[PDB]
């Protein structure tokens, strides 16, 4: 009885995979540079709190 | 009978299952080749997020205090932008003659 | 046999994803609004190149 | 799919403690910010102005 | 999962609250850079302010 | 998630851009924090003098 919902789930999964695969390289480059700036923020936590 | 129904309904979605397999394969390949960035995030971000959660109140207080200063500063500097300019331009000659 | 050896892990996954979806399914319009608001907020700081 | 998902999953499992803690910490931070969102947004706009 | 859903909805609320004043927020970086340059120029162009 | 795919792609690209800009100015960010810690104290002292 829940087979239309299964079909909806599978089609949505395919579409979401396509969208994520299209949006992933930018996300991961941003995550690399965000790792750099997050390391910078962690190294100066006391300065940030005093600020 | 129910197995016949279930197998027919699954077979009607073989193209969508294939497309989902291909899409998941592409996404997982991209994430697998960015596993290095994934590891860097999972090592360096959780401490930052924990610290930010620890000092959320202080950040909110800083933003609100800067906003309290800036509201009055903005109203003063916008209510006097033109009158100050006019007064300076008028006083130029008396200042030179004095 | 391979599925049966990992059957306990698979059904633990099923029960956990069940809790996940049961907690997150109602706020779908909220998620769409969150994505749009995030896009707009990030657009607020990338109007120019630098 | 199996290979790459295994890679990503073992990477996540290696930091499972941090991956578990960051969800709660992010929820706490975001809830604390949401409880003062309107003063925060007003203050940001006033700073810009 | 409850924490995940609560964080998502609260993030949506916070982002909406910030975005409602989106005209002035969108100019925040430009205006802070502009005021920084103006203050730098004002201080640099008046070496005799301290003497006065 | 599928319906707002354009939005997630847009904020992924914007995250990439902002993170790249922040990482490329790492030393500027460090010096900014280092100077922002005492300069607000200086401004506060000057203002409280003429409070």
């Amino acid at each position: 009885p829940r087979m239309p919902q299964i079909r909806r789930d599978i089609t949505g999964l395919a579409n979401l995979g396509e969208v994520y695969a299209d949006a992933s390289p930018d996300l991961f480059d941003g995550l690399d540079n965000a790792v750099t700036t997050a390391r910078t923020l962690n190294e100066q936590r006391g300065n940030l709190d005093q600020a | 009978n129910q197995l016949d129904t279930f197998t027919d309904e699954l077979n009607q979605q073989r193209e969508e299952i294939t497309r989902a397999i291909d899409s998941t394969n592409r996404l997982l390949n991209i994430v697998s080749q960015r596993n290095d960035t994934l590891d860097r995030v999972l090592t360096e971000f959780p401490p930052l997020i924990q610290h930010f959660a620890e000092t959320r109140d202080l950040f909110a207080d800083a933003v609100t205090a800067l906003g309290r200063l800036s509201a009055a500063a903005d109203e003063t500097l916008s209510g006097s932008n033109a009158n100050l300019h006019t007064n300076l331009q008028n006083l130029q000659r008396p200042l030179k003659q004095l | 046999t391979a599925l049966n050896e990992g059957r306990g892990d698979f059904f633990a996954v099923v029960k956990s994803l069940a809790l996940f979806v049961n907690a997150l399914h109602r706020s779908d319009q909220q998620f769409v609004a969150l994505n749009n608001d995030l896009a707009q907020f990030t657009n607020s700081f990338t109007n120019t190149d630098q | 799919v199996i290979k790459n998902l295994n890679t990503v999953l073992d990477t996540t499992v290696r930091h499972q403690k941090q991956f578990d803690e960051t969800l709660v910490n992010f929820e706490t931070l975001i809830t604390g910010l949401k409880n003062r969102a309107d003063p925060i947004a007003t203050s940001v706009a006033d700073i810009s102005d | 999962s409850t924490q995940v859903n609560q964080l998502l909805v609260n993030a949506q609320t916070l982002l909406a609250a910030v975005n409602e004043r989106g005209r002035s927020v969108s100019l925040l970086l430009e205006r802070v850079s502009s005021v920084s340059r103006q203050v730098e120029g004002f201080v640099d162009e008046n070496p005799n302010l301290n003497h006065v | 998630q599928v319906n707002s795919g354009d939005a997630i792609q847009r904020w992924a690209a914007n995250l990439n851009t902002l993170a790249a800009q922040s990482a490329q100015n790492d030393e500027a960010l460090r010096s900014g924090l280092q100077q922002a810690a005492p300069t607000a104290d200086q401004l506060n002292a000057v203002f409280s003098d003429v409070r």
